[PDB]
This record gives C-alpha cells, structure tokens and sequence, in this order.
C-alpha cells in the first residue's frame, strides 16, 4: 500500500475482499486473527492516510456483506460500482 | 582420506545435466554438486540418505536403508509362522483368503482383502496365519499411527509403511479398524479432516498404484467397514471383503477346545454346553471363560480344569 | 598465605578439564539425551538424539577408542544406538520415582468390600505368588496381567498391595506420569530399569497406576510428540509382552477408565484378567474407616460400621473424609475420641459441603 | 619478538588460489622459505597438501608427495626449508587449532621455529588480504620470556609477517592494466555510440542541481555539493573522446 | 561504570569480546494485537463543533484533569481516570475522543475488548496485563478499548459476557488503576450510549470518575457540523447550511460529512468545487436517505 | 590482600565468560549444562564454591570454553522460590478483616484449632473482603509461614519449574514450617483439562500433581497447614481436594449486614465523616455489598467530600461514594 | 568506493544510533551498532529500510529500495495491463 503510494499514481485492487472482509466476531481460534490484523489494516489504512488519490483501494464484490461499513465509511469506500447482468 | 564420519547431515536430490545434482540437508541447505563418486544416479534420488561432506557438502556416501525412520511409533510383524487353528471355526472365510491371498499370491491378482466381523475372533491370526500361509510380511500397523494432526501424515506413514513392507513384500499389509481413516465424508469440508480421507486415499494410490503385485497384500481389518469404494473391493485395492463374525457355537468350542486346549484337564468338559452356554464369542472369551476356567481349576482345587471349571468360566459373567 | 589457594582447587581442574574441555570442543562439541560431537568429516562418531543434524553410530561396527566423541557429552545419547559404545553417557531421570513397596502394610487394610477384586487377585497374585505352580499344573501360569480400574489407588492399590503383602511378595507400583516425563526413553528405561527391577524382585507385583497418564489407545500420536508418548508404551508393550515371568511378577495397571487401554494392553498374554477395584463399601468404609482413624483418637464406644452405615459407597481415599475430618470434631467436640455424631457430622458435613 | 617473515607472493598467491578454492577447508601442506640469521621466515614457496578427506590434521600431513615434488623440485632447483604451516580459515581471526597449533607445533620441531599461517580466503577475497602466522612459543623473546618458564603458554600469538618478491614480476604483473594502440586510444574511443546517454547523462546532471542549490534556502546533500561532483564526472569522459577525433 | 549501568541497558557490547564496547540508551518498540498504542492522536474538537458543551464537559472529565490535574487536587479529589460519552451516535465520536486526546497530548490507545480474554489460557489475558504496562509508559496516556463504546462511531456495542471477563480483568486493571497506580490522566476511555452491558463497577469512579453523557446532538450541532465539514470545501454564496441542517433529521456529524460529500458529489458533478445550498439540502434527504436507509 | 586473594580466584576464571544453565550436576563434579544458545556440555566447576550451592537446571558460571562450570552463579532471574508473597504471624488477623466468623472457624478449626485432622483449607468467594484477608487470618493466628501464591505468578510453562517452582515454595513449608500453604488463583496449573497429549499442557497438571503429589505428602495434628484460593472449582484433582485432608471449601460471601457492619464500622470510620454518616445508615441502602463496597463507599466519601472541598465526609457522599462504588 | 562490494546480505534499517550509526536488522535477525554509508547523511539517510551490510565489516553498505514481495504473498502486478474496455 505504501509501495503502492511509492508507486503512486498506483492501483490498489482486491479479489472477493469479503475474503478477508470476515474477521473475528469472537475469540475465532485459527486463521481469523490474520483478517484481525489485516482487515482492520485497511480498515486503519483506508480511515488512516490522507485524500490525495493517486491510488484508489478497489475490490472485487460479488458479496459486500461479510465487509463492514468501517471500509464502506465515506472519504474511503465511496463509490459503489456494481455489475449489473441483466 | 575422504571416509567417512559418523553420520552426515543427508540430503534430497532434484536433478541427477545429465551429471547435475543439487540436494538439500539434513540442516536443510541446497547445494548442487556434480553427481559426486560415492553415489549412483540411481541411488541418487530425493528422499535420500546420503554420506556428504557437510563443510564440502560433497556428497560422500550415499546412505542407504538405515537408522532412518520406521516410525517407530509403526509395528512390523514379519511374516509370524501363525496356522488357521488359532481360533477355530472360521475355515470359512480363511479359504476367501486363500482365495483372495494365497491362491492370488502362489499363481498369476489383488493387492489386499478387507476384513470385516469383530476381531478377538483371530482376524489378526488368520492375517498372520496368512502371514505364515502366504508367508506375506505381515504388517499390523494402528490406524491410532495413522490419524494424525499432520498434513497427509498418516499417508507418509502408509507411504513407509508401503515402502517398509513391500521392502518386505511379499507382505500381508492388517489395516486396524480401517474405518479410523475409512472416512472421506460426503463434502467439500476435507479442511477439518483430510487426514482420514487423504491417509486413505494415500493408500488407495498406492493400492491403484499396483494390481498385479501379490507380494503386497493390504488386509484392512474392522467390525465392519464403514465406507464402500469399487475401490474398497478392487483387484489391485482391497478386493475381497472379508468377513469375521464371532464365530459360532461349536466353531468357538473348536476355539473352546484351543483355549481347553492346554489347560490340565479331568474331562469334565463339555465344550458344546459351554459352546452353547457361552455365546458369540470371540475366541479370547472362550478362553476368558477357559483362563477363568484354569483359574476356576485351582479355585475348584483342581490342577485339571473342568466343565465347571469353564462353566465357572461361564460363571463369571460371561455377558 | 590466603592469596592463591582457590586457583589451583581450579585453574588446574580448570586447565585440567581443559582438555576434557577442549576434549570436548573438538569437532565444535551421563546424562546424555544429546551428544552433540559436531561435524567432524573424515569421523562425527555420534548419536544426535536431537533437531539439530540428528545422529547414529552403527549400522557396520562403528565405536572409538574410548569415547564416540566429544560433546563432553560422549555416547550413545539417550536413545540407544549400538552398544555401548563408549560406557554409559546416559539418564536422565535420577533412577525412578515409581512405588516398590515389598510386603506394603496393606494386608488386610482397604481389603474391606473389594474382596471379589481381591479374590480376582487372588488367583492371578495370591495363589501363584502362593504356588505358581499349580498354574503350570493346571498349565497355565497366572493370569499375566490384570487390569485394575474404577476408583485408583484408594483401597485399589493397596488390594493390590494386600495381596502383594499377603504374599509378602514385592510391590513395584508405577505411575504413568512419572512414565510420561519430559525427556527421551522416559519411562522405556524406567519400563526397563522396572523390568530389570522386576526378574530381580520376582514373585512381585508390578503395578501401574495411572495408565490414563501415559495414554491408552489412542489417535493423538497424530501429534507427533505423543510419538514418544506411545514409544515409551510401545516400549513397555513391546518389552512387557514377551519377557516378563507373570507366573512369579505380576503385572497389574491401575486406571481410572478401563476402555482405554491400548489394544496391545489387553491382549490375551499380556492382560489375562481384567478387574474393577471393587469400590469400598459399608463395610469396606467401616474397616477403611477404622483405619483412617486409628491415626486419630477416636472413639470406639461408637463404629466405623455404625458411621458406614450413614454413608454410600465411596472411594477408600475418601472414606478419611469421614475420619481424618473429625481430627477436629474430635478437638471441635473436645471429644480426644471423636464420637459418633462427629463422623456423623463428617458424612454429614464433607457430603453436604460437598456438593459437586 | 618482532619477527621478520617473507613471503614469495606466489606462493602467497598459491596458497590464496588453493585457500581460495579451498573453502570450506583450511588448504594444506608446505611452506618453503628459510630463516636468515633470526627473525627472518623467507618463504620461496609452499604446496597444497592434495585434498585431506580427513581434513586438516598433523595426520593429513603426507611427506610422501613434498618429497616427490621436492625431489622433482631438486630437480627443478626448487629447494627450501619447510617454514611452517598456512590453512585456510573461513571467518577466522580467532587462531587455528590447537590442533593445528599441536599440528605445527609437531612440526615446528622439525625446524628451529615455524609458523601456522591463518587465512580467511572469506576475508581475503576482500580485495584487501586476511591473514596471520602463529608460532606460540619464544626463546627468550625478541630477548615472551616469563610465560615459556612459568610454562602455560597459549594464545593467538601471531608472527609478524612480510614478503618481498621484485620490480621484475612487480611489471610483469602491472602488465595487467601492439598492446596500447591496439589496447587504448582507440580501444574504448567508443564514446558516440553513448552520446544521447552522454548528453543525458550530462543533461540529468542539472536537473539534480536546481534541486540541490535551492536547499541553500543542517547537513550534507548540501545545496553546494554534488553539483560539481556530478557535472565534474562528464566533464573529462567527454574530453577524451576528443583526442579520437 | 558498574553502577550507572541498568537492567535492560542497550549497550555496546565489544562484540567478539563479549565485554561491554560501551552504553546505548535502552529503548524498545511498539506493539499490535487490536490493543495498539496509537501515539497522542491529533484531531480537533471544534469539528463536531456544537458538541463542544460535552466537549468542555470532555475537557472536564478529561483535558482539565489532564492539562492540571492538580486544580481537581486543589479541589483535593481523584480526578476522571476514565471517561464515558452518552447520547446521540455518529459524529465521527472517535475525535470526541481523540480531540481531547490529542488536545490533552495523551497516546489515545485502542484495545478490542473480546480479545483480551480468550479461550487459549493466558492468550487473552497477555493483552490485559501487558495493555497496562505500554499505556502508562507514555503517560499521560488516553487509553480507549476498542469494540466496547457506544458513542457510535467506535460501537460493537460493547458485549454481555465476552467483554465481561475483559471488563472484570479490565476492570480489575480499572481498579488496579484505581490502586498503587492511581492512574489519572491515564483514562480508558469508555464512552457509551449503554451502560447495561457493562459491568456498573466501571462506572464506579476511579474508573471512570466523572460521569458525563454527550447530546443531544441535532440539527444545530450538525448545522455547526455541516458549517464545519462544508467549510472546508468550496461552496457557493447565499448558502444557508441551518435550513441544510433543518433538513438534516436523524444526521449526525459523520453523516454529515455525507451531505457535504453528497453535496460534493452534486457539485463536483455539477462541475462545481463550488457548492450551491441546494445540493447540501438535496444532499440531506440524499444522506437522510442512507440515514434512514440499512 | 583478600582483594588478591579473592581476585585470583577470578584471575582463575578468565573472562567475560558464560552465563549458562545447568542441566544435571553430576558427582563427577562435572555436569551438564544448558545453554540458550544451546550448547549443553557435561563439565566441571571450578571448585572452591559448591556444586549444592546450585542446582541441575539453574544458570551457573560457565566459561566459553566449554562452558566449563566456572562456579556459583546466580540466576538471581527469580527469588529463593517461584513467585510468592512470603509473610509470617501475617498483617490480617480475623479481627482486621471485619467479620467473616463463619468461614473464620472453618480456617480456625482446620488449622488453628488441631495445632494443640485436615490439613489445610480451600479458600473460594472474593478477594480484598473474604479470601485475601481469610488468607492471613488463621495464618497470623497460628503464627506461621505464610506462603502466598497466584497461579498466574507460577503459571509457569516451562516443564517442571512449576513442580520446581512448587518444589521452592515447598522447600520453604518444610524448612520454615511451621509454614501457613497459601495458593492463590489457580485457573491455569489446576485445570487438568481432558487429556495428558495432543496441545493440553500437562505442565499444567505436572505443576499441580507435584504441587499435589508434594500437597497429598503432608497432613499434620495442626502445625503446618494449607489453603486453596481460587474461583475454579472442578478444574482441580478430586485428590487434590482429597476429601479427609482438605474438607474445608472457604467460600466468602458479600458480608452480611452485620459482618458487612464490622466491616462497615471498620472502613466507615477509618474514612472520615460526619456523625450524618452512621453503620445502619450505610448498612441499609447496601444490596449487601462486598466488604470492598464498604470500604469503597468510605473511601470515594472522602473524594467526594473533597469534591465538597471537605476532610469531614457527609452523610451523602458515602450514600453517593457506595451508589458510585 | 571499492570498500562497497557486491555479495553482502540483507536486513532490515531500524534506527540511527548517529550519522554513520544505527541499530539495524539482519536477515539472521542480528542487530548491532554498526556503520553506514558516509556516502548518505542524514536527508539522505532513510530511517527504517531493507539495508545492504558486509558480513564481516557487518556495516550498513547501503538501503535496499523498497522491498515488496514477501508474505503476505504478495499483490497483484499487472503492469499496462492487457485488457482494453469495451
């Protein structure tokens, strides 16, 4: 992310976030307290650096559910884009 | 000069060009090294025990079979000189092995039948009566071995296990309770466990790894399998279920008369009350009641052991 | 005149041990787990019982001179390899913490309601340790090995120490958790060292309570330290199958689940009779009492039976709960002889504190 | 004390080509050379011990081959003393061995006094060498002294090294670098072939520089500084091609 | 010397000597887990301004404890050693927090509360002990507990039992602030629209002291909020922002930079970094939308 | 001089040597050792100080040759024994904790009373009011070494330090006895959990079956007695327990109004007030707090008087300072 | 110059000590007061990096731009990707 804002203009892109987008609810033993981290990092990241936009955070949803409106939180996931078919 | 020391570090090949090798330690280093003067390409191979110069990491010594593991935690039985007159009764199916064993293994084929019916029967003898008959190594190796908290472990403990024994074939390979890892379950949920489905199906590879070797013979004992493959009966998998059911009346007083067998006796016995009076059992049981009975001699005085004896063997609870 | 005098105590010893030292430092390197005799290439001579290059000997006749090598550490490790090679480097564990109680004190002691066990005991302990003859006579031996279970150790080692003791015979009691200890071989030389122990105090009882601890049958060698675990059983199996004499040593596990067991355990050969420690009962309480409080004062114008009688069949452990807890209804009711309400109130208390 | 070694940079080099091949192994074997009066270790050559697939060792020594060789070396004329011992210690500043300490001091018997020559080829390589001799013992000293009476000597003690070879090879060898005029002028004239990078390389030379004076508006980077070190380096490059043309 | 030497001293060790080459300052780094220390956090509390009445309550029960904790000592008390905000959620109540926070140059830390007990024994707990050990470090040091407070913004709305356990170590290190600590001007901020799922030993000062709730908001603070957020952004003359904000109904300050966005979004996409009010206004029932929307 | 004298001993050692652990000291007076670096080499002191001066598995002056045992080193890393609040005829007396009575007896008659039976107590309910001031009651009543504990202080994952780290303490209850067991808190080395393999610690039970193995090695006529403080209460060994030597379970309870009155009166008066502020006053409005209410009531009341900018608490403050805390 | 050389190793910059000194980080892990370049000053000198040492000399031979790929597992890369819309 910073490579990328070393990169920037860079892209930042994300496949099926809701991946990671799952985290904890509880004490989730093994494999959920990487999305801890990670989730929340982006979460921190997203809510934590600035708006000058030489790389947007872009991820592929076909499920924004198990996301949570702290990325959805405005300035940071703003645009929803969705592929409609129809 | 070079030789040698006790032991190296070994090492896996990759490559063996055609003079190219690079391996990797027991300290776990990569090195290429021209195929060194030691070894042979054949010899050469990953998974290896290889005598190396460790500071040249020159491969020294190709190292053979060895102190390497046999998971000790594994059990080897070879070949043990057992007869179908360990528990009597079940000649029945002991032809099925003949004819899913013997008679497969003496003439040119399955790699293995699959038990069934409640041991203490002698599943296990008549496999090492197998094992004696076929004169097959027999292995006994506990599915408790091969459930394991480890990725395919167990399948590289069936994987020894297959080396190991058909390093020994002509082997009769006695699965324990095959329904321990006799579960793929239904589903896409393999995550939790893999290791009862992927140990099995390591040896169901190497079960459809080979038809026509009659050395190996992979008898999967149970009280009955739980799951059912055309590869659970194949030629070249298991291919013969096999039954063992507590034997019947007059076939567990033939087992009665092995367990009355050896005990001093007055002839009070009467094997076929006692048959009768015990029931369904597994042979040991019989000899519960007959190693009660001896018991039950001296605890009726006797050095002889009689009906009441082995009745007394009933006598105590007998279930 | 004090100035020097602690060098030399040392800086000998010191330069002296300077070449065991650097006899050890060649080649980067009692009680050896691990001899570390490190990357010596010609030569390494050295059992690593270890993660760190792992090493054996043998396998061709492979010893030196006097030492393997080096490490300080010089040997076999712990794990055997070879012999001997170069004399013991080995244990570990200083020799055993397991029970030989030879003629234990329990005669007749918890004996009180478990005499279907002990008479259970009996054939396959007290008349062989009697007359392992008759046995041969009947052709048999006794049975090689019981297994004892329910309630451990309360009268269940002590019925077993009864008929230890009513056969004045030895009673070697183990404990699988002292079995399963933090190093390699663990119990195996233990196993061993018992049944080294055992021929040597033959028509003797061998007795493993705790055989939970090391584990019975079980998946969890899955884990691959639990290896080791089921080793030191495999070991024991292994070792306790074939060459123990259960016609004199008797082999007896003691066990709170008697399912359990590896199958190997329960084995015909190996575990012939399979008994439940026979839970101490009013009567059984009552005598088990009476000992109990023996070491107290307590009165005896009043009954163990007559407390027993009040109480439900509990463990001969516990039946001190009874007793030993009117130590003090005994100085709670000034009674030096703790009288019956006392112990009452003690089944009455401990089972209405109880609560569990 | 302070004591005279020499060395023929060949068998330096030698010694360097074995030790330097040689990792992991400390290389092996002679060292030919002298001593002048005291204080002097000459050494005309030295020789790999052949491969010890027993490592170094007093043992792995085998006189057989020096004198082989020294015989084919009498017959060359080569002839010296066998000075001492040199190894090749990967990483090592340390000291050797005791062993190669006992190896050598075995051997330094076999003289009045010899040395263990310790060589990182590691740290050799560096373009600087890495490198020492030990001979742990005096006679008096320079005449150290105490330690030999009182017994219990050991340490490092190093030797103090030199060498001599020549002006001869010393040509021989700055011969590294017909010749010239084939090897010089004319033999990397080639220049135009870069001048779009010689310009840009000249040209991204200002950019660095508006950049670096403007700062003047602390520590170095400094607005006054890489400005000539940057438009000094093509400055000449491009006047040299001019002697082509 | 021997002496000035320390525990845990970072040195020069004389490398292949093994004897000390010389002193370095003994010095460590930060930590992770959810229960990170964030390091005196900067926002500003005029920005959810109209606010600034439980702001200058915060700076109550935080700042002036925190600025002079001798005034509520001249006062002779235990002044807050944690905090609570109480009312309407979703000003962005994080810099309610953090404002202070940074006004008062405190590390504002944030702790997830579940995960400070676990079900791998002692796993959970290391967070607890080791969460009171890096936050007084830095002293004075605002702690906030992540997924506890229902100021809105920083809202798990807490739990029952989960963070019970949490809260009863947690409150045992609130009362263990409350011991030879007597930590103040070191505050876990709680700050909640619900007490309940808490256990009321928090609210027991020393834990937090100096009980104060955050309102109302409304149209008014947002009003102040939205003259705040549409502020920054280039707007156009003749903007009335209070009828914005008497459109605002069920907005709050964060949502209100959804208006402001919103209206953003209209003027950006009316080709405008201007901003007319009807945008703002249209904004609102567009933000009044996604206020009253999921 | 003795400077001399002494400093050859250390010219003997070379230096800077190794801090090392032991792992087995061997009569050879080699021994082997352990190293966080892990060499582990089976070698000698230097002998002028002593071998039992250490113990197999302790850090000990080592050179870097081998790691030559070079002599007694401390490993001061922990005190004499594991982690433990040692006190003797401690601070709290039964009189100091207001009146717990009812649990009194039961630590009195396990362990005061026999000392002219169980051999100790199990100590369950809260801490700061029961089972803390319980802790030293009988302890000082008895006048003994008062040994205090918390499993999470020996929570010791290491194996066999918490036998060890037990050992320690037990080192203290024989040599100091008479010496009061005080275990605290055990959730972590007394839950025995399922198993003895496959990720359950046995350093766990391994730590209180020694603890126990070493627990059930004692019972007395009531000089040296033990306690058992904790919340869990079937974690634990039945023969930990062990019903005959621990029958008292000493299980607090918020203080009853007049026991919470002795505490009340206690800590009520010992936070100043004014008269306004009375017992029954403070008893009544209470839910029946715990004994730390009490005192907390009181003490806040002082806060909130000098939130009044008053020494003298009012009667309000408390009645604020408990329905605060 | 040439005291820079090629077959150094990696770590990770931690922290000047001073100009020419810092605490560092070794692919061992191994961090020590050592030396950097004198070629950097202090604008030039970057407080955390991937860090170029010798072994021996074990000094700070020079930063490592910034490294990327590790795990994690790493990040999309499409550089001038291939795909036109439409």
């Amino acid at each position: 992310f910073r490579l990328a804002r070393e990169n920037a203009p860079s892209i930042i892109f994300i496949d099926e976030v809701d991946s990671i987008a799952t985290k904890r609810f509880d004490a989730q033993t093994g494999s959920d307290r990487e999305v801890q981290r990670i989730l929340i990092e982006l979460l921190t990241q997203m809510d934590g650096f600035d708006q000058s936009t030489n790389v947007k955070v872009i991820m592929a949803t076909n499920r924004a559910d198990t996301l949570d409106p702290a990325l959805l939180r405005p300035g940071r996931l703003d645009r929803k884009i969705e592929f409609p078919s129809l | 000069k070079n030789n040698r020391q006790l032991p190296y570090l070994v090492a896996n090949v990759v490559e063996v060009v055609g003079k190219a090798a690079v391996v990797k330690t027991s300290s776990r280093q990569t090195v290429f090294l021209p195929m060194v003067g030691l070894v042979d390409p054949d010899k050469l191979k990953p998974n290896d025990l290889v005598g190396v110069n460790k500071d040249s990491y020159l491969i020294l010594d190709t190292l053979p079979s060895e102190f390497d593991s046999r998971v000790k935690a594994m059990e080897v039985d070879e070949k043990p000189t057992e007869t179908y007159s360990d528990v009597g009764g079940l000649d029945k199916q002991i032809e099925e092995l003949v004819e899913a064993i013997v008679l497969p293994m003496k003439r040119a084929a399955p790699k293995g039948a699959l038990m069934y019916g409640p041991p203490g029967t002698g599943k296990t003898l008549l496999a090492r009566a197998c094992a004696a008959q076929t004169n097959a190594t027999f292995l006994k190796l506990a599915a408790p071995q091969l459930v394991q908290m480890y990725i395919g472990e167990g399948a590289k403990l069936v994987r020894d296990a297959f080396a190991l024994a058909k390093e020994k074939a002509p082997t009769i390979i006695f699965i324990d309770e095959l329904d321990a890892i006799g579960t793929k379950r239904f589903d896409s949920e393999k995550s939790g466990d893999r290791e009862v489905q992927r140990t099995m199906l390591e040896l169901l590879n190497q079960l459809d790894g080979f038809s026509s070797d009659d050395r190996v013979k992979v008898l999967a004992a149970t009280n009955r399998v739980d799951v059912l493959d055309p590869a659970l009966l194949r030629s070249g998998r298991l291919d013969r279920k096999i039954e063992f059911p507590l034997p019947s009346e007059d076939s567990r007083a033939q087992i009665l008369q092995i367990h009355s067998r050896k005990m001093t006796t007055d002839d009070d016995i009467n094997w076929q009350e006692l048959a009768r009076s015990t029931d369904e059992f597994n042979g040991a049981q019989l000899k519960a009641v007959t190693v009660e009975a001896g018991m039950i001699a001296l605890r009726n005085g006797q050095s002889s052991v009689k009906h009441e004896d082995f009745v007394e063997g009933i006598s105590e609870v007998q279930a | 005149l004090k100035q020097t005098e602690n060098d030399l105590k040392d800086i000998e010893a010191r330069i002296k041990e300077k070449a065991g030292v650097k006899e050890s430092d060649t080649g980067l390197a009692h009680p050896l787990q691990v001899a570390r005799c490190t990357k010596i290439i010609k030569a390494k001579y050295v059992i690593n019982l270890k993660q760190i290059a792992k090493f054996v000997v043998g396998l061709g006749e492979r010893v030196s001179p006097t030492d393997i090598e080096e490490g300080m550490r010089v040997g076999v490790d712990r794990s055997k390899y070879n012999i001997e090679l170069p004399l013991p480097p080995r244990i570990d564990p200083s020799v055993t913490m397991m029970t030989v109680e030879e003629k234990p004190d329990v005669t007749y002691s918890d004996v009180g309601g478990c005499k279907d066990q002990i008479e259970k005991l009996r054939e396959v302990v007290e008349l062989p340790l009697l007359s392992p003859e008759r046995f041969a006579t009947l052709g048999i031996d006794p049975p090689k090995g019981i297994l004892l279970y329910g309630p451990p150790g309360t009268g269940k080692t002590l019925c077993a120490r009864a008929v230890a003791n009513r056969t004045d015979a030895t009673f070697i009691r183990v404990i699988g958790s002292e079995l399963v200890q933090k190093y390699v071989g663990e119990g195996a030389r233990m196993v061993r060292e018992l049944f080294e122990m055992a021929r040597t105090k033959k028509a003797c009882i061998i007795f493993f309570d705790e055989i939970d601890a090391v584990g019975g049958a079980r998946f969890d060698d899955g884990a691959g330290g639990d290896n080791e675990v089921q080793r030191t059983m495999l070991e024991l199996i292994t070792q306790l199958d074939g060459f123990d004499p259960r016609g004199n040593i008797k082999v007896m596990f003691a066990t709170n689940r008697p399912n359990t067991l590896d199958p190997a355990l329960l084995r015909p050969g190996r575990i012939d009779r399979k008994v439940e420690f026979s839970l101490p009962d009013l009567e059984g309480r009552a005598n088990i009492f009476r000992i109990h409080s023996k070491s107290m004062s307590v009165e005896r114008g009043i009954r163990w039976e007559l407390i027993s009688r009040l109480c439900p069949n509990s463990t001969g452990a516990e039946l001190r709960s009874v007793c030993t807890e009117a130590g003090m209804f005994a100085i709670r009711a000034r009674r030096k002889v703790a009288t019956e309400k006392d112990f009452l109130k003690a089944v009455d208390k401990v089972i209405s504190g109880y609560k569990k | 004390t302070k004591e005279t070694v020499y060395i023929s940079s060949i068998a330096l080099l030698k010694m360097l080509k074995h030790g330097r091949a040689g990792v992991p192994m400390e290389v092996m074997g002679l060292m030919l050379g002298e001593f002048v009066d005291d204080y002097t270790v000459n050494v005309v050559d030295v020789f790999a011990m052949p491969q010890s697939g027993t490592g170094v060792s007093v043992e792995a020594v085998d006189d057989v081959f020096q004198a082989k060789m020294m015989d084919m070396l009498k017959q060359t004329g080569r002839d010296q003393m066998v000075v001492g011992w040199y190894h090749s210690h990967p990483g090592f500043g340390c000291w050797l061995s005791s062993v190669d300490v006992n190896t050598q001091k075995s051997f330094e018997q076999l003289n009045s006094r010899a040395v263990a020559v310790v060589v990182d080829p590691i740290q050799s390589v560096k373009g600087k060498v890495v490198i020492d001799a030990f001979r742990l013992i005096d006679t008096g000293a320079l005449i150290n002294i105490q330690a030999l009476i009182h017994g219990l000597n050991r340490h490092y003690y190093s030797l103090n090294i030199d060498y001599h070879k020549t002006a001869k090879e010393t040509k021989m060898l700055m011969n590294l670098h017909y010749e010239e005029k084939e090897e010089s002028n004319l033999a990397a004239t080639k220049s135009m072939v870069k001048i779009a990078e010689q310009y840009s390389k000249r040209i991204e030379e200002e950019k660095e520089l508006t950049e670096e004076e403007l700062k003047t508006r602390v520590g170095r980077q400094d607005p006054k500084k890489h400005l000539s070190e940057t438009a000094d380096e093509t400055l000449e490059n491009n006047i040299v091609s001019v002697l082509t043309a | 010397n021997v002496k000035d030497l320390k525990a845990s001293q970072r040195v020069c060790l004389r490398s292949d000597s093994y004897m000390l080459h010389k002193v370095l300052e003994n010095k460590a780094d930060p930590l992770v887990s959810l229960m990170m220390v964030e390091k005196v956090p900067d926002s500003t509390y005029d920005m959810v301004g109209g606010l600034t009445k439980q702001i200058k309550e915060i700076k109550e029960v935080i700042e002036l404890p925190v600025k002079h904790p001798e005034l509520f000592e001249s006062l002779g008390i235990a002044q807050p050693k944690g905090v609570i905000l109480y009312g309407p959620p979703g000003t962005g109540k994080t810099l309610l927090a953090r404002a202070v926070a940074h006004h008062t140059d405190c590390k504002f830390i944030r702790v997830s509360g579940a995960e400070l007990v676990q079900k791998y024994i002692g796993e959970g707990s290391r967070m607890v002990r080791e969460l009171f050990v890096m936050a007084r470090e830095h002293a004075p040091s605002i702690i906030f507990m992540d997924e506890i407070d229902s100021i809105g913004s920083t809202r798990v709305e807490g739990s029952g039992g989960g963070d019970s356990e949490v809260q009863r170590t947690m409150l045992e290190l609130l009362n263990q602030l409350d011991g030879f600590e007597t930590s103040k001007n070191i505050k876990i901020i709680m700050a909640t629209n619900r007490l309940d799922i808490l256990d009321p030993a928090l609210l027991r000062p020393g834990r937090i002291d100096r009980k104060i709730e955050f309102p109302p908001p409304s149209v008014a603070a947002r009003a102040e909020i939205l003259r705040i957020h549409s502020r920054k952004m280039n707007l156009t003359r003749g903007i009335n922002l209070r009828k914005v904000a008497e459109k605002m109904n069920g907005c709050s300050g964060a949502d209100v930079k959804g208006v402001c966005t919103e209206a953003g979004m209209y003027a950006l996409r009316e080709r405008r970094i201007h901003v007319t009010q009807e945008d703002f206004e249209l904004a609102v029932g567009k933000v009044m939308n996604k206020n009253q929307e999921t | 001089k003795q400077e001399e004298e002494k400093k050859q001993l250390e010219e003997i050692r070379g230096n800077p040597l190794s801090i090392g652990t032991l792992e087995e000291i061997i009569d050879d007076d080699h021994a082997i050792v352990t190293s966080p670096t892990m060499p582990d080499y089976y070698v000698s002191i230097l002998s002028f100080v002593d071998k039992e001066l250490l113990e197999p598995g302790c850090s000990v002056l080592l050179h870097h040759k081998t790691m030559s045992i070079v002599g007694v080193l401390q490993d001061d890393a922990d005190p004499m024994v594991s982690v433990m609040k040692m006190d003797k005829s401690p601070t709290e007396s039964y009189s100091d904790i207001g009146g717990l009575e009812s649990q009194i007896q039961e630590i009195k008659e396990s362990v005061e009373l026999p000392l002219t039976p169980p051999k100790g107590v199990i100590l369950y309910g809260a801490p700061g009011t029961g089972k803390t001031l319980l802790a030293k009651a009988v302890a000082n009543q008895t006048s003994a070494t008062f040994l205090r504990i918390v499993g999470s202080e020996l929570i010791q994952k290491y194996l066999g330090d918490g036998p060890r780290l037990c050992r320690q303490i037990f080192k203290v209850a024989g040599e100091n006895a008479p010496s009061i067991v005080f275990i605290d808190e055990i959730d972590a080395i007394g839950t025995k959990r399922y198993d003895s393999n496959s990720g359950g610690e046995r350093e766990i039970q391994r730590t209180m079956l020694e603890l126990l193995n070493q627990l059930d090695g004692f019972d007395d006529r009531g000089d040296v007695k033990v306690i058992m403080a904790t919340n869990k209460i079937e974690t634990l060994d039945p023969a930990l327990i062990r019903p005959g030597r621990i029958d008292r379970k000493i299980l607090f309870e918020n203080p009853d109004l007049s026991t919470k009155k002795k505490i009340l009166g206690i800590h009520t008066s010992k936070m100043n007030l004014s008269e306004d502020v009375n017992l029954e006053t403070l008893v009544t409005t209470k839910d029946d707090l715990s004994g730390a209410d009490i005192q907390a009531m009181c003490t806040e009341a002082g806060l909130l008087a000098l939130r009044e900018r008053r020494m003298q608490v009012t009667a309000e403050d408390f009645k604020q300072a408990k329905e605060r805390v | 110059k040439r005291i820079q050389s090629v077959p150094l190793v990696i770590g990770q910059f931690l922290e000047p000590i001073d100009q020419n000194t810092g605490i560092v980080s070794s692919t061992t892990g191994m961090s020590y007061v050592v030396r950097i370049l004198s070629t950097l000053d202090r604008e030039l000198l970057k407080p955390s990096m991937s860090v170029a040492l010798h072994r021996h000399s074990n000094a700070l031979v020079d930063i490592l731009p910034p490294d990327s790929d590790s795990s994690i597992s790493v990040m999309g890369e499409n550089e001038k990707p291939d795909v036109t819309y439409a």
